[PDB]
């Protein structure tokens, strides 16, 4: 099961940012990979795995903390598109593919 | 596969989940391999694994191995597309030479006719119609060397009298280049198709590996000649680039307008079928 | 009949005493209806009347109706005593091979030879004498075909290098635009002299509809470039005014200077006799 | 369209819209172009417009001009109707005799064939027994002049033996309009197919334009001997009249019950398509 995982807080007070940086470190612990800011995601073996994996989130949550969880296959993981204002790849239909020099 | 991946990067490749994973430092991205048609690897620190090429076995899919020069230098070719090879290889070895230089001679045909064809598009006259004459005057065994004659008019009208295809430019280097993936791709269809790439259906003294493939790919040089001949001001590496783009690029096929990959897949399958069924049809492609 | 009656202006059309009455704005012209032999209406603002179209059914004259573009869409026929025409038309299903491809290497050779009388007016003297060799090397069947080769150098001579046919530019369409009103003209002579205008002259390519018409006004094409050629810089707007008013402009035929009109109509006539008496002579035209 | 317009009164028809404009001093009325198939003007006094007449050429509508007798003069026949005209002309003219000569037997032997259906509905035994056995023995090349004798009992068996073919009577004048008007609707759906209309399937001696689609219209002829032969009593004004009512009627077609510009159009279609694939089937019209 591919768990997609975003996460939002105010980051506005000291406090506020030295618990993300937390939460954040205990998400890279667990196994999680950051895609992008606040755009995670962890490969889960099982169901149960998932679900000890939600209580231990729920568990280090922080204060004003905000996690979304969804669960993806492997097809829409591998759709998944990022665009940053240039898009994926993985989206396109392009025949030819360039990692190297465009030209 | 409908995708063409070239890798000119150092970076690791893995087999996860029926997956291409390309792992680098600054960045990870995953390609399925259904869509993945060709894998090429244009430069020698790219890191790849055993499984995955016997993945890319499996799935059928052309790995080419490239030099430092990034020229092509080894591609991978499986023993066993599928089962239907080793019973073809009787078949091959019971064909005749009649058949062989029937086909092989509306295959030259096809040839010179998309040379006349091309400097028609290219419209010039004794370059073109006299290709055109030469075609016409076409016989087996090929006594007068038409086709020889056909190419040296070609390319001696198209980038100058003095030109020459024993020269070492980057006109001929760029048409060696052309040839050598082309010649890769035919060479890949005929190793689906199972049958012998030694064996050629012209001569049956000169021995090569890629003689069979040559033939089947003789009707399509003329397009990378256009290319060639468009961007033979540019540098060698733009002219790479517009090599490359004739993988998206679509051409006109005499039942409706497919990509080249499948052209010359559906090509070489009606020339086996043609070559087993002693001359049914001959598949003509104009451009 | 004889006079041949054309109608390029809005009007109106009676029958009455054995007589033909056209009346427009400016005067009004009754004709006898035994003087006139062929009846052609230009523009789709005409106006007639069916007691004058069965007088015309009567007196055997063919009509011809033609659309906003002026080229023929429709003509009328009878039920009984049909014109000579449609008796000529078999002989143009009779036309040789060999009759065909000589009137078609002589328009090919005019056309060419006009193109580089024109790059000679021009002052370039290496493009014109290229194009005249390829006009004296020009052979039957094509087994030339420097139509092309005349082409290319013209082209690239006229607008430069980088211009070229298959490119979208106002020069192209402008192009078009010329070839489309030589087209409507050449083709409403031969509408006139009846013959079948999707029989063509050139055998490889039955795809246009307009095939004996544009293999006929190929010629006088170059007259068209040099006015694209002056007027280039101008927008397409007013390269369509510079070209409307080549109907005005008076031409040298080889006899005496005439309209293009008249140029035309014996150019076509000369063409067609030749066409049925296989190869009597054949009509010749110089810029 | 499915509409048929006819105008016997004197007026003036204008384009507008899209829609055909009838004016006239005491009302007029607007119809789509769309809905309307034939366009039939049956007096002298009728006034067009030439831009009308262009719209009803891309329209593809049948226009016919008939005289002050009433009887059709001349119809418009566009020399354009679709662009496989032109890729048409090459197979017409590439036909084999066996194919048009059994084409043209199987199309007697259906109208012969209709002949002993009409005089079997008509419940005589012996005439339809004869001209079944003159279909019975029906012969390609026609030595024994199966269907010209089938035509003379069948008149001469309807209308009596001192009745005849060439007679002046009102019944050969509605025999003979039946024929021009049924002959102009079978010709504009050859215009439609773009296959020359003066080639005939039978004689290649006989030079006519309405041959082949005389030999086309030849099993619809009893259709309208019914009709004749019914109404020759009445005066030849209600039997024009009752041979208007055919249009409106609908007649069964093998597949299922059409209008007869359907069943034409859909015969047509059928005969030039087995004529080009050298009768793959051939269509069967009964009453």
């Amino acid at each position: 099961m591919r768990m997609i995982l975003m996460f939002d807080m105010p980051t506005d007070t000291a406090e506020e940012r030295k618990a993300y940086r937390k939460f954040r470190k205990f998400l890279l612990s667990e196994g999680f990979i950051m895609h992008q800011f606040s755009v995670y995601s962890k490969l889960l073996l099982n169901h149960t795995a998932n679900t000890a994996m939600v209580g231990r989130l729920k568990a280090n949550n922080p204060k004003k903390g905000n996690i979304t969880i969804l669960t993806v296959t492997e097809k829409q993981f591998a759709r998944m598109i990022y665009l940053y204002g240039n898009t994926s790849i993985a989206n396109s239909e392009e025949r030819l593919v360039f990692l190297g020099d465009n030209y | 596969g409908w995708r063409t991946v070239v890798v000119n990067i150092h970076s690791k490749l893995s087999y996860k989940n029926n997956h291409l994973i390309f792992r680098n430092s600054y960045k990870t991205e995953m390609i399925h391999l259904s869509e993945i048609d060709i894998l090429l690897l244009e430069t020698t620190d790219i890191v790849l694994t055993t499984m995955l090429v016997k993945r890319l076995v499996d799935e059928n899919i052309l790995v080419i191995f490239c030099d430092d020069k990034r020229l092509p230098t080894a591609f991978l070719t499986p023993y066993y597309a599928r089962h239907d090879s080793s019973l073809q290889i009787a078949r091959q070895i019971a064909w005749k030479e009649n058949v062989k230089c029937e086909v092989w001679t509306a295959i030259i045909a096809q040839k010179i006719l998309n040379q006349s064809y091309y400097l028609g598009e290219c419209s010039f006259f004794e370059k073109s119609q006299s290709i055109m004459e030469l075609y016409h005057g076409l016989e087996r065994f090929d006594p007068s060397n038409r086709e020889g004659h056909s190419a040296r008019i070609y390319f001696n009208t198209l980038f100058g009298n003095d030109f020459t295809r024993e020269s070492d430019n980057d006109i001929n280097a760029a048409l060696d280049y052309g040839y050598t993936l082309l010649l890769s791709m035919f060479a890949r269809e005929v190793v689906v198709c199972g049958c012998m790439t030694q064996i050629g259906l012209k001569h049956a003294n000169q021995f090569n590996q890629f003689n069979l493939a040559s033939d089947i790919m003789e009707p399509f040089r003329p397009i990378i000649d256009r290319i060639v001949y468009q961007n033979r001001h540019n540098n060698f590496v733009k002219i790479k680039k517009e090599l490359f783009s004739i993988f998206s690029e679509t051409y006109l096929y005499n039942g409706k307008e497919m990509y080249l990959s499948n052209i010359v897949s559906d090509y070489t399958k009606k020339v086996i079928k043609a070559l087993n069924q002693l001359g049914e049809e001959i598949p003509e492609f104009r451009i």
